[PDB]
């Protein structure tokens, strides 16, 4: 007869199915096996530690109360509607802020009930899952965003999920990120809370997002760096020009007043110190010491030219040598010791 | 509807007794039917009022809105003593006749629905019936900031009927202290009880009725400190700068140059930096005014500067001048834009 | 007896009525009296392209199947929740972003029935309604942002849509946006589908935008205009005397590359060339100019003198017939005709 | 005898059907048959790769079992409250991110059952698919932004779409997006997604989306391809000259760091290097280069005049050849070779 | 038999359970030992005053007519879709400003009645809490944040909130929000609501949100200190340069105020001053002090030539004096005299 009536002969209000009970009632605890397949994983802002992704969520079990072996199709499926008439595992995602199903032309959602009593569930899910980044490198950072599927009131002696065999999670070959890359080395494991009640059972995946700083590298490092290189060709020939000295100092702390303070609106507000904050302090000190140091042969000054001409050779040998010494022990540090 | 009977003794029982099963207590038709009109008591009580947006022209408040009424159709018999406020659930809140009023400058306005209904119903003895319930409402303004840092700006709320006209429905307010608030912090404005003026304003719609009506007006004065310490004082101290820069020499000397170029560098730098935290608003508002003053300053100042090495008796009339000459000016900004 | 029985024994399941039938079945095509009444306007946003206007809309109609003269009461009010008894005409605003409903405190529908069969149907929208607008001239424009009613289903064949005569589009008093102001003068037309299927009733109405350009004025026109002055008083001047003139041309470029950055920090984030930005180009332009003068001037000064004080003389009555010939066509073609 | 009551009986309870069996159960799939109609269009965001797209989209396909013959109206129409009791074919957006119906005034679904059998059904969503945007080449670059309609749940021997044959996706002609231009050049073609379960049906649509540049080559190139030249023009004067240099160069050195520094408020906040932004640094590093080579010519000069005119008329050559074989390697590189 | 139907018989049309009425009705009050487990605390914004937390609560409360002694279940669980067929405590969050429950592949309610009469209801709610705070000592303030949970209906005669014994609100570990850093020591106590009809219920809890001073103390209070620096060493010179003075004067007035106004768009936007502001003010007034002292010994030069310099040598040890006071009377006030 029609998948519809026969349907309902094995799973209606006779027959003796309860919805609310879970199969294997009294005995072992159900294998929930689920994977997820993303689609977008866009929106990675650092003002609200989020990220959205939208993704078909894939989860089968066992039930031996749905179960036939006398109907001519081997695979029924019963339509979005009718849901509520087949236990479902009741699981959900243990960090995210705001999700919601979809419901475009009809519900995305399926569920297969096949011969040997296999259940296959089907969902497509959007979600705004909760991923605490830390900006402490900020333009060379490596964050690790999680995402957590989690029993709701059934303990791990009642239901267990447990990945797939092969290919639990698996991106869509043709999405992009504005700053952060997608690598391919997601780990799986499981993170079971061990809450009041009992053992509630809970798996992980986390995703590993490495930012790319090639706009960083062009528009925040090497202009102040050209503009430290300015602050130490003001000294290195201009002896005696004393206005082609001053003009180029008051221009060159300025220029670098500006580029540290106008340009942190294309940054992300946060309020500990961030690798690009060191380097923009740090740059801001040098231009200074350079003006300070004009200021201080300048004094020496008004028998003792000499000494100053020493004083002003002296710095202009000092300043490379300590600023490669600041950059190497930067680089060094924030690019291959915390990487 | 038609079910017979749960219970005899509870507060329910007397609720299935007066509507929905027993003699027609009609929900759809209003108290004192083709009689006298309806008199609603309203009284909110605002938990939030914020995100005044100068971009939009809104602002978004949660209240308690009180309505409570007299039906004479809901009177409680004397059989019982301890319900003197018969409290019926929200499950049955469209079994009664409830006043259809409406925020008529409201723009999305949505309930609460958090671990249960925010709506609470009570019928007394008397036949009163009272109904509470929060609500989130994000009412529109007209903000008009041509004084933009100190400008004092009305914003009102306005409760009316749907449907009903003065005849049918009217709205009086509690007549004491009917419109109450909590501690509440403005980012930007100052809300103060002082000014909670409030009062009847019917519409006169033509052809159809005359609408009943009634309004709270709050009166929000921005604060300054910030543009004063921020926009003005800097700005005032650039343009005393570029005055006092007429104190260097001239003679044989080559320091005033920077004195120049960057005092009018500095103020336009100030000027159109500023033009991107004020209110994206395209009308002239005073602290535009005070930018362009500042600016036609140091211009004048350049070209004082110029006139002097184009023709010791200009600079020593420039000097006691032209400081002298921000002072009026000084005086009428602050008495006209304030 | 009362109206909650009479209209069951009006529109309801005793009597003859269809609630999916139009008046007058295969006959003439109903004629909808539609009008309008905004209280709200703004988000006129040219980032999406879509204004926002929070209206009343009010249609009415006649069906001869609700005519009744049983007794006096002449004004039948149905309560906005039993809404699907009646037949009421599709009306789906054709050019919307997405729009519903108010639901405060009641439902913000209302549905009248008079004598003779004409019914009236008040609803209170909020819509996103798109507008393409257009910035080829900023500062100076006007947006012909529009709002059409089609009907969903219903040919012309079935339904016509019509305005009401006596001032159908009407405005709540006291109605500020924060650029535009909205004209006295709106345009109500006869709009017309013709699809494959058949041809839809279309009416719509078009409100003329004004942007105000008294902010711009001020801030970005005004000191622009008197850099251009000033960097023609920076050449005015006689001698060869050096640091003067060439000060006054840095303090020109300077506050006119700032003040064209600041313009592309507060304007629109359009792509393509606005009167505006081509109004600052050509100041940035002119003060180049009088730089390259001023550069020219020195190349050629070490008979040399007397050609270099000839050319000086013949830019300084130059430049402003120049800077003049280019604001009078200026604004010429964008505040006069285009208007 | 009517369009309300004969439907309960074509379809309803004395009759023999079934709104979860597709037509042709058991046999050849379903010929599925859409196309769309775009109103709006934008919100083109480059911080989370998506765009909204509201569209009339309509589908039909014919049943054996919805076929009349007494009937004397052709084409009749059920009211979209009862959607529930006709089979539709699940079509689902493979990129989506969120799409909802309208329903302002009624619902807007329309479905018409013809004669034959063909039903049409006709919708209006309002979604906001995600396009994956390259920004490598920036002001001068195309954008296939896709949309990927798709079954789910029938494999391709059950359901099968195809478009139409004149006309499958026809924008509206009004649109005007504040940074794009909609190419009116739409690619159309079948993508049929293989997955481990079967091959599931699949059409989709690719709209080009060019940049407009006029307003980046009136802000970013022009200004700063002037100042670069100015700056050669300022070291083709005279050597012996200590404040007469620094001057223009400084100027320069100035005007292009606050250039740079205002234009990072405008741009799409990606991490990568785009070509303006190596536009932007080429040219800072040129006035750079030129201020530094005259300071090292303002340091040799003090016959020790000669080296540094031999220097001076090597570079006023050396600068302008290789800026126009950078110019070359550029405007071909991101207009020509990259299309 | 089956625990669904076993709670069919326990409460519903066959024994005497009302669902509307309190529990011990006419008699003493029923009270709720209530607790929160927070898995979220971000979007704490400064613009429209209000905190955004994502919480699991959970309420216990006995019920006498929810007692059982004839059944296997030590405690029976209860569906979240027959959820309103029990009596549940109104408990409203009485600063909240948009509130809702989960629902991302099943109702995220957990209701379980115990066999002697205990009740544990477990939601997942997400809410935007309105906390007022005030910005009068900005970067290194203390922020209060809320959260009170208040009864709607029933007076503190009928329902009494209370917290858990050991450890009511508990925070999920790894939590970190962008700009602030959350303490570990949670206020919590009784509100206890007066108003006129009785005094309803209400406890709170109060987090205490510090602010960290990394990314300011080293953006702004370290370039004011240097400014302030750099000033001193202007005047610090003798007056044989007559350039050099003037010329760090007018360099150190510019990088203030230029600091300032880049600081101040990066602030959040309050109108009343802030800790930054007057610290930003201070110093501008300090740096404008030393040049109007430059100004003032170039003025009185016109005792016979010592009249500037004993005023210089004077202010060149009383300037220093001036800023020392003004730190010891600012880092004590804002610092450790507001705790
Ligand atoms: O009492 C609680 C609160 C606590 O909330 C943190 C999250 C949890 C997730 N699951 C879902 C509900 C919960 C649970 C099950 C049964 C009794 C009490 C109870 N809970 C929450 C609990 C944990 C564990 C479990
Ligand atoms: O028939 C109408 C249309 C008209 O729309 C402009 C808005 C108005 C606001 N109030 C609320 C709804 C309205 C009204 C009440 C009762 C019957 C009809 C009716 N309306 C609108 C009306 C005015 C007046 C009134
Ligand atoms: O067959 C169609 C598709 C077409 O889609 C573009 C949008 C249109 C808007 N109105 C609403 C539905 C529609 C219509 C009415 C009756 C039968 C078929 C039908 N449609 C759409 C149609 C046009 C015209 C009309
Ligand atoms: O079992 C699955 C998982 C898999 O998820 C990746 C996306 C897919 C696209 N559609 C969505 C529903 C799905 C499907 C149809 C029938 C049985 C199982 C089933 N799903 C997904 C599947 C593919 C193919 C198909
Ligand atoms: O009469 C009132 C108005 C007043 O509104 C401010 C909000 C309050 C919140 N709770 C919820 C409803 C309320 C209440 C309960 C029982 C009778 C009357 C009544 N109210 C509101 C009241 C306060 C107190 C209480
Ligand atoms: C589920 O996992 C448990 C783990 O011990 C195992 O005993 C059982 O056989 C599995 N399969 C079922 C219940 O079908
Ligand atoms: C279900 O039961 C079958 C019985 O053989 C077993 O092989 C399978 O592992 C079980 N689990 C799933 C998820 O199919
Ligand atoms: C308040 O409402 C209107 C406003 O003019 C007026 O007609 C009415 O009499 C006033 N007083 C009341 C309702 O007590
Ligand atoms: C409606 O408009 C049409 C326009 O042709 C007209 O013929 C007809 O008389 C009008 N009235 C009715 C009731 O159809
Ligand atoms: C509807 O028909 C009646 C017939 O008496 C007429 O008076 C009325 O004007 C008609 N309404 C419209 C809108 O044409
Ligand atoms: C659908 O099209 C296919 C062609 O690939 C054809 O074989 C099949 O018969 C068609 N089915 C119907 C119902 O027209
Ligand atoms: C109707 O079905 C038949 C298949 O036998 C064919 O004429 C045609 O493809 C169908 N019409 C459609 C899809 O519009
Ligand atoms: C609830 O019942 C338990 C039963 O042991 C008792 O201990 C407790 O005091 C009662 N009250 C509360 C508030 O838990
Ligand atoms: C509730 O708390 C009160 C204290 O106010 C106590 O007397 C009572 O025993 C507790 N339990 C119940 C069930 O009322």
């Amino acid at each position: 007869l029609s998948p519809s009536d026969f349907l309902d002969k094995l799973m209606g209000r006779t027959s003796g199915y309860d919805a609310r009970i879970r199969p294997n009632f009294k005995g072992p605890p159900v294998n929930v096996t689920c994977n997820i397949f993303i689609n977008s994983f866009g929106s990675v802002t650092e003002t609200t530690m989020d990220y959205r992704v939208n993704i078909f969520l894939r989860q089968q079990w066992n039930d031996s109360r749905l179960a036939y072996s006398e109907y001519p199709d081997d695979s029924l499926d019963l339509d979005p509607s009718m849901l509520d008439s087949i236990w479902k595992p009741d699981l959900f995602f243990a960090n995210e802020k705001g999700a919601n199903f979809h419901d475009v032309t009809t519900d995305n959602k399926l569920l297969r009930i096949s011969k040997n009593g296999k259940v296959l569930y089907s969902i497509r899910l959007t979600l705004t899952l909760s991923c605490p980044m830390d900006l402490k490198n900020f333009p060379m950072d490596v964050q690790t965003c999680t995402m957590q599927l989690e029993s709701f009131g059934y303990t791990m002696n009642d239901l267990i999920f447990e990945w797939l065999s092969d290919g639990p999670v698996q991106v869509a070959e043709g999405l992009t990120l504005p700053q952060f890359i997608l690598k391919e080395e997601k780990e799986l494991g499981y993170c079971t809370k061990h809450y009041n009640t009992g053992k509630f059972t809970c798996i992980e995946v986390k995703f590993h997002l490495e930012r790319q700083m090639g706009y960083y590298l062009i528009q925040m490092y090497i202009p102040s760096l050209l503009i430290v290189i300015l602050s130490w060709v003001s000294f290195w020939i201009n002896m005696d020009a004393a206005p082609a000295r001053v003009a180029l100092g008051i221009t060159t702390v300025l220029t670098m007043t500006t580029q540290s303070s106008g340009s942190r609106a294309s940054l992300p507000k946060v309020s500990y110190v961030k690798a690009i904050d060191i380097w923009m302090a740090v740059c801001l000190l040098f231009v200074f010491a350079a003006l300070l140091e004009y200021a201080a042969v300048n004094f020496v000054s008004r028998k003792f030219v000499d000494r100053a001409k020493r004083i002003d050779t002296i710095s202009r040998a000092a300043f490379p040598l300590a600023f490669l010494i600041f950059n190497i022990f930067y680089w060094i540090t924030y690019k291959i010791i915390r990487h | 509807q038609s079910a017979e009977d749960l219970a005899r003794v509870p507060a329910n029982s007397t609720s299935n007794i007066l509507n929905r099963l027993l003699v027609s207590y009609d929900p759809r038709i209003r108290p004192n039917f083709k009689g006298i009109p309806v008199d609603v008591v309203v009284n909110i009580f605002i938990n939030s009022f914020g995100s005044i947006q100068e971009t939009t022209m809104d602002y978004r408040v949660n209240i308690f809105l009180r309505q409570k009424w007299n039906d004479p159709r809901l009177k409680l018999p004397s059989d019982f003593r301890g319900s003197d406020a018969l409290t019926v659930d929200p499950t049955m809140y469209k079994c009664l006749w409830k006043p259809d009023l409406f925020f008529a400058n409201e723009k999305s306005a949505n309930f609460h629905d958090v671990t249960q209904e925010n709506i609470l119903l009570f019928i007394f003895r008397d036949g009163d019936v009272l109904v509470s319930m929060r609500l989130s409402i994000t009412l529109s303004c007209p903000l008009d900031l041509t004084l933009f840092p100190m400008d004092t700006q009305r914003c009102k709320m306005q409760l009316e009927s749907f449907g009903y006209t003065t005849d049918d429905l009217r709205f009086i307010w509690q007549s004491g202290d009917p419109v109450q608030l909590e501690k509440i912090a403005l980012p930007q404005f100052d809300i103060k009880k002082e000014d909670i003026e409030y009062g009847n304003c019917t519409k006169y719609y033509k052809g159809t009725g005359y609408y009943t009506c009634v309004e709270v007006i709050f009166t929000l004065r921005r604060q300054v400190g910030f543009y004063m310490m921020g926009v003005y004082a800097p700005t005032l101290l650039i343009v005393v700068l570029s005055w006092l820069s007429f104190w260097i020499n001239p003679d044989a000397s080559a320091a005033r140059v920077p004195l120049g170029i960057f005092s009018v560098l500095s103020l336009a730098s100030e000027c159109t930096t500023l033009a991107a935290e004020l209110p994206k608003v395209s009308y002239v508002k005073a602290l535009d005014v005070w930018l362009i003053a500042c600016l036609l300053f140091g211009f004048a100042s350049l070209v004082e500067y110029a006139v002097v090495q184009v023709m010791k008796r200009i600079d020593l009339y420039a000097r006691a001048l032209f400081p002298f000459c921000f002072l009026f000016f000084n005086v009428i900004y602050w008495s006209i834009y304030l």
